[PDB]
């Protein structure tokens, strides 16, 4: 009947046996609770997921907590509906697990508050809304060669330790104290130690009141993991639809989502393809990233975090992802080391805003002029490293000076980086932006040193940094 | 003249060895590069026969 | 019997038992109403698979056999609507309202029922139309890294097609919805829906559907070819469907290859890129015409998919990013990008203006990296680099802005007859702008004599008339 | 004894012939079916035998589409390989890879000799090796790798360089004057190309000593496997029973290959290498072994090889590579510059270049040249990171020189007529040694380099520069 049995146990993955005619659907949902009735045994709370169907009257599911202690024979109850996750102004305030339990010893929700499911078809062509207009963060080197759009996909590439989670700090601090609008944080593979740190960050600030968070971390099970992204979004498409709010959706590692499924693939028994990823890498993405779309009702504004596996952005994973994405921002290993804080590609990072008609003619002209110059530098690295500059010649010289001058004026002072130097930080309007690079580009200022060029904000700051050295 | 040529030479001297200095950092950063990606290579193929074998 | 029942279900893929009289590439009918095709058949299984959302077939649901093979609607009611793979429609705004269907699985026409190609397809892009030909029927790849204008080119295209007798199909295969949507409110404004059809299989669908996607989209086009009025097609991405026949093949369990693409990957878009064609006057003189799109990592040439796609096709643009961050767009490295039907797809006049023209632009490329190396150089060097960066500047052209035929055959005319070699280098794009304005309210003769005649007029007129406005044009 | 069919799995379709009396490997089948209801489709087919399984069952390959295949229809078994027409009637005609003709000129008559594809190679008691000389008026080929008549030829390069514009150059050239019959074959061939041939033969009147066999890039991998065997056998009976001497043209040999590894799978082989057949070294000598001239008359053969991913060292390339008596190799980067035919002076090596075989002048200017071009390839290096003014006087003579002889290697064909304006030349042999000499010797290095690009005689060159105004 609805009552099925455990057959086979295999890590994050178990195999159950349902009567014939009576199977549940492809991503139902069941439950395992079991008290021991012996010293030896022990006792359980489960619940499964449903993957595949294997014949035979069996369905392979992939689980939501660890499977120690299941002994083949453990009874299985049958939920009837997908992850079911309770939905409203109940969940502002509060912090979930992917069950949809709250974890933050406040109470437990009411029964008889609606929760919805978690996994439900995309959005219609009919639907979708296009607009551009551009979203404001303060961060030089966003604001002049990769602007942010109001109501789509930013998307942060980076390997190991390169600066991700404090440039998403900084865009927290300035755009949900500005936004008027609801907030939700879905942390996937997230290192525990900011979690405590932010709870206490959003409790002290009083902007708790306006967000929900969502929390599966790297010590769950695989199977959590998958499903906390999908969590975080259900929670959102009700602030877009039925409240009508417009919504930021902020994932903390977008790439554990691929990474968890390459695991359980393996043993569900599916083939490895290309460098040991699943057999159905592109769908599984895209049906989570089609969901997070602006509408008629409303907006969201979704910002991610992609890990890249090591620093190779060719590994597949990496690379499906780029297509989906509107804004991308890619910070370089190489250039962190060097002093260059936040540490993005000048050239590798696109934005479909950088458009003559959407950022206007001034703030065009100046963005590719700038790009024309680093790609020189970039020719000439391969040159400069050998014999150094007594080679170069006229044009030569020229450039590698202004070069040097706009790579370090695109670093900045945050209020986030308060925490590892003393320094305060710097919020650089837009107009300030596009008009301090003119004047790098004239070569108004090509008589100051370039160690007077770093961690500032505004132009200004550059002439007053440069008389306290008085080189 | 005296001066001029005796530190031109000096110069062409100290240029040169700094600029060999260079070149010779620059070939052991490169062949672990290389020796990297044979490594690679090597392992992919072996991959792609093993699986097409587990599969027939 | 022809009902048969699943035994396995997953990700889009099932096999059925029963089902004795099935064909391979017949079209097979589930309870729930969802569709299917069998591309396999064991002794004891059918091979099946799903063309809709599977969370509903469940083990023991019954199948039933159709009767016919993968058949995809056609009729003049599909212009002007964007459509599924399969006939249904998604704007909205209700049916399609076709009257009959053809085949996914034609073959092509053979040798003996072709004929040379020898019809210009005019994409108002200099570059294109003056280096690397399009004639109809002849099949033309674009490929480059992401986000290097690859798109902007073929809308472009799509747009400068409005007096001729052309119907135009778009395949988005694999894209994001919402840039679907901006593409069709772009035709909109142009103007360019009313002769053309939208086909969209976005990221979310099963993979089944985008590998159908191009194939349905050329069975649309060879309806109208075989009445006699030529046709052109883009496919968005061809290395998103052997993305997508990978996981519906490595999911099939059929072993691996190079890389882990199956070896049937030629096979695949060989049976597609060989239906384009130009049909000889015994068929009727029509043209089917194919744009497929390749995107290249790191932009490499040299890779398996690339490869296998040139292989192909007639001839090919390669997009470089390095060239687009330097200030040449569109893009188009001239080295690597040549045609086959390249002097039999021109009028009369362009081929005698430009014909060293893809070549010149390699010699100047060439003599570029030498000198730059070189030092001092002789006057028969210092003449001819000068002339490539003349002909880079003149070859430059913004989005949305077409040139017509008649212009770029004069401005060409200037370059390589020479005369333009006085104006400075900064000043030669703002130059080309005030001679098309000179050019219309004065020079209407010559253009009425390219229109009617398919050919250059008079070079003492030509002469006059150019030597004259260079009298006109200021500069620094 | 008829059979019935169990699995359709793609390409592959086994057939269980239950009375016992089994086929043989190589034999073809015919499955003709006549509807009997509306739903299904009426099919002609043809399948040729791989593979003896256990239960009574064969493996085969089929030699058209398996769409509308229903389990359970019949094969009958014809008891022979594929058999094709020879004789003067394949003369002015296109065969399909079965010998049916797909030209609508007619139908060959059933009382027609055929011939079995299907034969064991010739043997060392009869084979021979002669040595001469073929002219082609394209001056790479001439000087440094000069084709031998009677022997194999190979083109090999990377796609889309050149290989069938090449091909076109020498059937004009080498077509009409030969007095022997001339077959051309179509393996993987890309259509829009095939039909230009047919109406380029039909202009100059080449039709009436050739035959054709196409098998386009769009047919099931079965016929992409035998298109190459039934032009050969043609070839064989002209040169065997005839014994007038023949070319034969083979379009792009690598598909052959490729074809195999599509069917390795689904017949039951495990894999090898780079996704590659188990049995790849034995099909290609199988083939090869035929290509050969005997004592009773010569084959000329001419092929077109694929180099799989712009990789050299891949194994169909390097396995092909042994069965050559002369080989062009075709370079991209040189595609690049814009020296057409993008040809290697130094990868590209024929067994002809011996004093004896072209004369002491001669080889005396090659091996020369061929040293000129491997200096300037040590030396680019230098160049591109220290500069060119940093080196030697005979340092800067080479460069001067190598410079020259690269773009004076480059030549106009009449098939460039098309693509480059400029109507084309033939440079005969004496001639390119001359011109050569001259360049080494430094007769001409005042003019200026633009000159010697796309031209055929040193006299043109000349002239060329006084346009320029030097
Ligand atoms: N703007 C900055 N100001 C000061 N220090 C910085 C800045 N950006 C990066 N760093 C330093 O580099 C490290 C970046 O740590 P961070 O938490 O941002 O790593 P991450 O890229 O988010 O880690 P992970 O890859 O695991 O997700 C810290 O030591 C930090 O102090
Ligand atoms: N001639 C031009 N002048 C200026 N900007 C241009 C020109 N041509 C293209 N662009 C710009 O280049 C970018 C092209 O974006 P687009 O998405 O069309 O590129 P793509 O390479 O086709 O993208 P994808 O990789 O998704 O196929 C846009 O910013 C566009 O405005
Ligand atoms: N001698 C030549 N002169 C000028 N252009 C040439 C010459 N040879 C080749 N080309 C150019 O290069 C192109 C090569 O196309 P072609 O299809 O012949 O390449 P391929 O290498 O034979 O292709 P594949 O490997 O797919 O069979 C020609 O269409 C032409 O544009
Ligand atoms: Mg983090
Ligand atoms: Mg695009
Ligand atoms: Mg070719």
């Amino acid at each position: 009947m609805t009552r099925g049995r455990v057959i086979q146990v295999m890590g994050p993955v178990v195999d159950v046996k349902f009567e014939n005619g009576h199977l549940p659907a492809i991503y139902n949902a069941l439950k395992i609770q079991h008290k021991a009735r012996n010293e030896n045994e022990v006792d359980i709370d489960l619940t499964l997921e449903v993957a595949l169907h294997l014949g035979d009257d069996t369905v392979r599911t992939i689980a939501m907590a660890s499977t120690d202690g299941l002994i083949r024979g453990m009874e299985v109850i049958d939920t009837g509906a997908p992850i079911s996750v309770p939905v409203g102004e109940v969940t502002l305030g509060r912090v979930f697990n992917v069950l949809g339990e709250p974890i933050d010893l406040e109470g437990d929700i009411p029964a008889d508050a609606r929760r919805d499911p978690i996994h439900r078809p995309a959005p219609k062509f009919e639907e979708l809304a296009t607009e551009v207009e551009i979203l404001e963060t303060g961060i030089k080197v966003v604001d002049l060669l990769a602007p942010y759009i109001k109501g789509g996909k930013i998307g942060l590439f980076g390997g190991a330790g390169v600066g991700k989670t404090v440039l998403i700090q900084e865009l927290i601090h300035n755009i949900a104290q500005e936004h008027g609008g609801i907030s939700v944080f879905a942390g996937v593979g997230d290192r525990t130690r900011e979690g405590n740190d932010l709870y206490h960050e959003m409790k002290d600030s009083g902007v708790i009141s306006k967000t929900a968070m969502v929390f599966g971390q790297m010590n769950e099970p695989p199977g959590a993991r998958m499903r906390v992204a999908l969590t975080g979004l259900t929670m959102a498409e009700y602030f877009r639809d039925e409240q009508g709010q417009d919504v930021l959706l902020f994932i903390d590692n977008i790439f554990r989502f691929t990474q968890a499924g390459s695991e359980v693939s393996a043993l569900l028994g599916r083939m490895p393809s290309a460098v040991g990823y699943q057999p159905t890498l592109a769908t599984e993405m895209g049906q989570l990233q089609e969901r997070i779309t602006s509408t008629a009702k409303g907006s969201i504004t979704s910002i991610q975090a992609i890990y890249v596996p090591a620093d190779d952005y060719t590994d597949p994973a990496p690379a499906t992802t780029f297509s989906h994405l509107d804004a991308t921002t890619n910070l370089e290993r190489k250039l962190a080391e060097m002093g260059i804080y936040p540490a993005v590609d000048p050239l590798a990072s696109t934005s479909r805003a950088l458009a003559p008609e959407i950022v206007g003619e001034e703030h065009y002209q100046v963005a590719r002029k700038v790009q024309q110059t680093l790609q020189r530098y970039k020719e000439l690295q391969d040159i400069i490293a050998i014999l150094g500059m007594d080679e170069l010649s006229d044009e030569d010289k020229l450039v590698v000076h202004r070069a040097r001058r706009i790579q370090f004026f695109l670093s900045q002072n945050f209020h986030v980086a308060e925490q590892f130097t003393g320094q305060p930080g710097s919020y650089v309007p837009v107009k300030e932006t596009v008009r301090g690079f003119k004047e790098i580009l004239e070569g108004k200022y090509d008589h100051l040193p370039e160690d007077a060029f770093r961690l500032v904000g505004r132009i200004e700051e550059v002439v007053e940094k440069a008389k306290a050295m008085g080189v | 003249l005296l001066d001029a040529k005796a530190s031109e030479h000096a110069a062409r001297m100290t240029a040169m060895k700094n600029a060999t200095d260079n070149a010779n950092e620059l070939i052991r950063t490169l062949t672990l590069s290389y020796n990297r990606a044979r490594q690679a290579a090597i392992t992919q193929e072996i991959t792609e026969i093993v699986a097409g074998a587990n599969a027939l | 019997s022809d009902v048969g029942t699943v035994i396995q279900v997953g990700d889009g893929i099932a096999r059925a038992h029963g089902l004795d009289n099935v064909m391979s590439g017949e079209l097979v009918e589930f309870a729930n109403g969802v569709m299917g095709m069998a591309l396999n058949l064991e002794e004891n299984n059918v091979g099946i698979v799903i063309l809709g959302p599977y969370t509903g077939i469940k083990e023991g649901d019954e199948v039933r056999r159709t009767g016919r093979i993968m058949e995809v609607p056609v009729g003049e009611a599909l212009i002007g609507r964007v459509v599924n793979p399969l006939g249904q429609p998604v704007d909205g705004l209700g049916p399609v309202e076709t009257t009959e269907t053809r085949p996914i699985e034609s073959r092509a026409p053979g040798v003996m029922d072709r004929r040379s190609v020898h019809e210009p397809l005019q994409t108002g892009i200099k570059a294109i139309d003056a280096l690397v030909p399009i004639g109809r029927g002849q099949r033309e790849l674009i490929i480059g890294d992401r986000q290097t204008g690859k798109t902007s080119v073929a809308i472009d295209t799509i747009i400068n097609q409005k007096d001729q007798n052309m119907i135009s199909i778009y395949v988005a295969i694999g894209q994001k919805e919402s840039t679907v949507r901006t593409v069709v409110e772009t035709l909109r404004k142009h103007g360019a829906l009313d002769y053309t059809i939208v086909v969209t299989a976005s990221a979310s669908q099963p993979a089944p559907l985008l590998f159908l996607a191009p194939y349905a989209g050329v069975a649309m086009g060879e309806y109208f070819m075989y009445k006699g009025k030529h046709v052109l097609v883009v496919y968005d991405d061809l290395s998103k469907q052997a993305a997508a026949y990978r996981e519906l093949s490595l999911l099939l369990r059929r072993p691996p290859g190079r890389e882990a693409y199956p070896g049937d990957i030629f096979y695949l878009h060989s049976r597609l890129l060989e239906r384009a064609a130009k049909l000889s006057d015994a068929k009727g003189g029509g043209s089917l015409t194919a744009l497929p799109f390749v995107e290249t990592q790191a932009g490499d040439i040299s890779a398996y998919i690339p490869t296998n796609v040139i292989s192909i096709t007639d001839g090919q643009i390669f997009l470089q990013s390095d060239l687009f961050f330097s200030g040449v767009r569109p893009a188009i490295n001239a080295g690597l990008s040549v045609s086959r039907v390249g002097g039999a797809a021109q009028i009369k006049a362009m081929k005698k203006v430009a014909g060293t023209l893809r070549l010149d632009l390699a010699a100047y490329r060439e003599l570029e990296a030498f000198a730059q190396f070189g030092s001092d150089l002789d006057k028969a060097t210092q003449a001819k680099l000068a002339r490539g960066a003349r002909t880079v500047e003149v070859l430059k052209q913004d989005l949305h802005q077409p040139i017509p035929v008649e212009k770029q055959v004069l401005i060409i005319y200037a370059l390589t007859r020479g005369f333009l070699d006085d104006i400075p280098v900064e000043d030669v794009r703002r130059f080309e702008k005030e001679f098309y304005l000179f050019l219309d309210q004065n020079g209407q003769h010559l253009l009425e004599h390219i229109r009617t005649t398919k050919d250059l007029p008079n070079e003492d007129d030509l002469n006059k008339a150019i030597e004259a406005f260079k009298k006109t044009f200021v500069v620094s």
